[PDB]
């Protein structure tokens, strides 16, 4: 009914609404997402640093 | 080919980490007889007595033409906004 309220009042589990609207709304199954959110790497510290350089850059020269 | 590609930049990305380097502007075409080597022992390239003179020159090139084909396009936006 208001997917902006819901989200907005909790602001920490919005990776629980993603995932089920993608459940819902969009057509994938609820199986596909379970592997890729079973089988993920820990991103261990390392890779990470990259990570929030990149959200810095895709964010930035987004236009 | 920064006319002649050529774009206009005015939705770029704020260029931050730039600085020369690697700017030279053989422009493709435009170029018609290339003889490669010299005239004379003078020629060559900017004939200058000072490090960094073939960068100091080179970013004001490129701030150079960074902002005349901005203006240019500026002057074609007014153009339609008249």
């Amino acid at each position: 009914a208001d997917p902006q309220l819901i989200a907005a009042l909790y602001p920490d589990q919005a990776e629980l609404f993603l995932t089920m609207d993608m459940m819902d709304k969009q057509g994938i199954d609820p199986q596909v997402i379970l592997d890729a959110d079973r089988l993920t790497v820990k991103r261990s510290k390392e890779q990470r640093f990259e990570d929030d350089k990149a959200f810095e850059s895709a964010l930035n020269a987004s236009k | 080919g920064i006319i002649g590609a050529g774009v206009d930049p005015l939705s770029y990305v704020p260029m931050v980490g730039v600085t020369g380097k690697g700017f030279k502007l053989i422009n493709k075409a435009l170029v018609v007889g290339a003889e490669s080597a010299a005239l004379n022992v003078a020629s060559e390239g900017l004939r200058t007595s000072v490090a960094g003179g073939d960068a100091d020159y080179a970013g004001a090139a490129l701030g150079g033409f960074v902002f005349g084909a901005g203006m240019s396009a500026i002057s074609d936006a007014v153009a339609a906004g008249l």
